[PDB]
């Protein structure tokens, strides 16, 4: 379920660089980033309280009291609201008090005219960029956590390798950001935003495809027991 | 005053109950079975 | 005093076990076998030693071949399909004691190998252990043992963890 | 329904209504053992018990004493009435090899109770040791119920076949068959001239004393599940079964008729009984709830 | 083969970390003029060291 999930809010993901490309307009100004930022809250929430349930059970070998109801099924929806609830209520104060818009600019050159967007307010833009970041850093501690775990349900080699790539690609295109303008900022922008949607893509999917799908094998249910069967130390039997 | 007195009684047993069923959820139990006359007493010890 | 379920309790680390031997009831099993619906596993205990030379008070009744029934009617019971089994294999010193003098081919019609120890107890518990049809549910640990090895009680503690987190995989719906 | 009770953990075994209509008795297979009231849903005891294996359970005409059993083979007496605010156990009767499967009061003084021995046992509380034994089954008996004379009474064994016994000389007088299967239930006739019985064939039969025959069946073409628990209705007209498939059915005595069906629980039902004066029936399955239907 | 605490496997890491500080450097070093040239080659010699 949080596959399909995070599935379908990567290909939010993707669809949301289309509103850098082409002409700006009023509104097109007032989707840009929102869009993106929750497209992209969604997928790390989806990560987060995936990798949050498996150690929750693996690290319950004692006849279990409660914690059966708190990795019930529904919750984890919630868990995903409550984390992309601050991203909602953000976006929504900064649309209410000063919303973006399209400027002319005729100050930046004498001989040519440039369309861009305003921001409204620059402090409720920051506080989605330090939102987001806050969120890839705990993604490192949770991955970090989890590495311990059996094949099969152990991905801490993939989740940090997707939030790297992310990072590197963010804060390379600072200085450009800050000096350069034109209509090659947007180029920059949707560049940063595919290469990094490519990457958790990739990394996150790519390796299982290809067990699913070639060399189908691992591919039973008569493997993965033998392969779980290692974090209490005895499965022993000769079959 | 009767029906009040019975309704502390009947939670007072349901509190009871509760925390026995809790200390008792706690524990594995099992089974031994076993063909006659081939073991099942060294095992004991 | 009393006949009838005997019960044993002991600990090892943090964890507390309940063990019924309720083999003296001598009665019918089918009346009373589902009053134990819910148990986490079941330990069954196999002697090597009448892989021959013992039959039991009667004519052509091997003691193994008898085991070998009630493993089979235990394992595939209704009441008893998500319930794991514990296999305990003991007295192999009296079995490799016997392989030398009396070959496995007296108990079973087709081969058992080098008519060596290593390789009629490999043979055995392959057989033993072919009887389960509930092979997408349950599963079975199986640990040679003999009336010196102290190892027990870890093979057990092992195999009811690894049971435990398997269970819970299962209702969260991972497995 | 109109009352539904609370309190179980576990599977329920077995259950008996009071003398006074008002209070029950219920045992589950854990250590406990609550007396019901059901004008107002509120408890008045709970005992703890050795063994967690209860097959069975009475409760004593005069309101002063109740039993137990089970795998333990053994059966107990608990001193319900006064004694200084609390209860204990008052005598514990040995002797029986199999486990023990029902279990009724005669009086405060004797009890009669059945085992999977194929032997039934007519017991002396004040001493201990069982003055009587009934001997004749070839198979585990499985339910018993007394007439309303206290002076004689029938058992159901594995075997197919019913016996009538007399309390006082001790030896069986008739036997009764019809059945292919092993017998779980059996009851009275409110006049005591008649008995049902239930059947793993998805069957009830009726049985008369004085004819020495079989008079009726009661089945259906859409049942497969057995019978787990058999009782009469006061004046005869309505006879109560339950089954395994979660539910209980109303049938007519006289012309063999479903008239009724019963659907509150989630798990298979394993004992319902009727109040002496014929007003309520209450039903326990497999889950740890009660109910009582009006 | 973890002959010295799996040391085959972050020269591996380190070699895909550089690789990608350098494939992401090429198209920020390409739209940055002015003084921050500089700043944008100092920053991926950091991130590989
Ligand atoms: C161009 C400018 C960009 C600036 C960023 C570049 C900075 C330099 C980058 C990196 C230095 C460290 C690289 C870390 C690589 C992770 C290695 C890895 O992948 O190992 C995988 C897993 C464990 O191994 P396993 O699962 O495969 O097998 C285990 C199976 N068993 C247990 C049986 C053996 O390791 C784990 O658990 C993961 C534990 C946590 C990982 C630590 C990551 C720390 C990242 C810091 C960068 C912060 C951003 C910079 C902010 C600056 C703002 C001005
Ligand atoms: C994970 C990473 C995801 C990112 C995707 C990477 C692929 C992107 C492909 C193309 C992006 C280009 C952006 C177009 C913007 C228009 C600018 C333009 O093309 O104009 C032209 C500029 O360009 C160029 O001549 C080329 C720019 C030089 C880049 C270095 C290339 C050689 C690299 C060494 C690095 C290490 C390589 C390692 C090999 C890896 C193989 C495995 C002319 O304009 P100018 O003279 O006024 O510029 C002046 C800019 N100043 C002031 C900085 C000079
Ligand atoms: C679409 C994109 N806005 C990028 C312009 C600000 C910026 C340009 C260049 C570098 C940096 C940063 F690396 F300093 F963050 C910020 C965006 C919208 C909404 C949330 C975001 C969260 C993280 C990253 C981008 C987010």
């Amino acid at each position: 379920e949080l596959s399909y999930l995070l599935l379908f809010s990567l290909l939010c993901c993707f669809s949301s660089s289309l509103f850098f490309i082409g002409e700006p307009q009023d509104w097109t100004c007032r989707l840009r980033q929102p869009a993106f930022g929750i497209s992209f809250v969604l997928c790390i929430s989806c990560i987060l309280v995936k990798t949050n349930r498996v150690l929750l059970v693996f690290e319950a070998k004692i006849p279990t009291s409660f914690h059966r109801k708190w990795w019930g099924l529904n919750l984890q929806f919630l868990l995903v609201f409550l984390c992309t609830f601050m991203q909602i209520v953000i976006c929504v104060i900064w649309l209410y008090t000063a919303p973006p818009s399209s400027y002319r600019n005729q100050e930046l050159e004498d001989e040519i005219i440039f369309i861009t967007c305003h921001e409204g307010s620059l402090m409720a833009l920051g506080f989605l960029i330090g939102y987001t970041c806050l969120l890839a850093a705990i993604c490192f501690f949770f991955a970090f956590k989890s590495r311990k775990l059996p094949e099969n349900f152990n991905e801490a080699k993939f989740i940090t390798f997707s939030m790297l790539i992310f990072f590197i690609v963010w804060i390379s295109f600072i200085p450009a950001y800050a000096s350069t303008y034109g209509k090659f900022v947007s180029a920059v922008e949707v560049i940063a935003i595919l290469a990094a949607s490519f990457g958790l893509l990739a990394c996150i999917f790519f390796n299982k495809i290809y067990i699913i799908l070639f060399k189908p094998s691992r591919n039973t249910i008569e493997e993965v027991r033998c392969s779980t069967a290692a974090h209490a130390f005895k499965v022993a039997a000769r079959a | 005053a009767e029906d009040k007195a019975a309704v502390e009684r009947s939670k007072m047993i349901d509190r009871n109950l509760r925390e026995d069923g809790e200390k008792a959820a706690k524990e594995v139990k099992l089974l031994l079975l076993g063909a006659g006359e081939s073991g099942k007493s060294t095992i004991v010890k | 005093k009393t006949t009838g379920i005997v019960e044993t309790h002991f600990t090892f680390k943090d964890l507390y076990f309940k063990m019924f031997d309720v083999g003296g009831q001598r009665s019918e099993r089918k009346k009373w076998i589902h009053c134990f619906e819910g148990v986490t596993a079941i330990i069954f205990c196999v002697a090597l030693s009448d892989y021959d030379l013992v039959l039991a008070e009667d004519e052509e009744m091997n003691r193994m071949h008898e085991s070998m029934k009630l493993f089979d009617s235990i394992c595939n019971n209704k009441w008893f399909t998500e319930t794991s089994i514990i296999l305990f294999l003991n007295k192999k010193d009296l079995f490799e004691e016997k392989i030398k003098r009396s070959p496995l081919t007296i108990c079973y019609p087709e081969y058992t190998g080098s008519n060596t120890y290593e390789e009629a107890a490999a043979y055995i518990q392959c057989q033993f252990e072919d009887l389960n049809r509930r092979k997408d549910t349950k599963e079975i640990y199986t640990h040679f043992t003999c009336a010196t090895d102290t190892k027990n009680v870890q093979f057990v503690f092992d195999a009811v963890t690894d049971v435990i987190i398997k269970n819970n995989l299962k209702e969260c719906g991972l497995y | 329904t109109r009352r539904t009770l609370r309190g179980h953990l576990a599977k329920i075994y077995a259950m008996h209504w009071g003398t006074d209509s008002r209070l029950l008795v219920s045992a589950s297979q854990d250590g406990k053992l609550i007396i019901w009231d059901s004008y107002t849903t509120n408890k008045v005891h709970a005992i703890p018990l050795r063994s967690s294996w209860v097959m069975t359970c009475a409760y004593a005409p005069s309101g002063n004493y109740v039993a137990c059993g089970g795998l333990d083979n053994i059966c107990s007496i608990y001193n319900l009435k006064t004694r200084e605010g609390n209860v204990r156990v008052s005598r514990e009767l040995a002797g029986h090899t199999g486990y023990l499967s029902c279990c009724r009061f005669l009086d405060d003084n004797q009890i009669v109770t059945s085992s999977g021995d194929t032997t039934c046992a007519l017991w002396d509380i004040e001493t201990g040791q069982q003055t009587t034994t009934f001997t004749g089954h070839t198979g585990d008996v499985m339910s018993l119920s007394l007439a309303p004379d206290t002076r004689l009474f029938v058992s159901g064994a594995c075997d197919a076949s019913a016996k009538l016994w007399d309390v006082r000389e001790g030896m069986c007088r008739q036997t009764f068959t019809g059945h292919e299967s092993d017998i779980n239930a059996i009851c009275f006739f409110p006049n005591g001239n008649a008995f049902a019985t239930g059947s793993d064939d998805a069957t009830c039969r009726l049985f008369d004393l004085r004819a020495d025959q079989e008079l009726m069946t009661y089945s259906h073409d859409n049942i497969i599940c057995g019978i787990t628990s058999v009782s009469f209705s006061k004046s005869g007209r309505l006879l109560l079964a339950g089954y395994d498939d979660f539910n209980c059915n109303v049938w007519d005595a006289l012309k063999a008729d479903r008239a009724g069906v019963l659907a509150g629980h989630d798990n298979r039902v394993s004992c319902l009984g009727v109040t002496d004066d014929g007003m309520a029936v209450a039903t326990g399955s497999w889950d740890s709830f009660l109910k009582i239907w009006n």
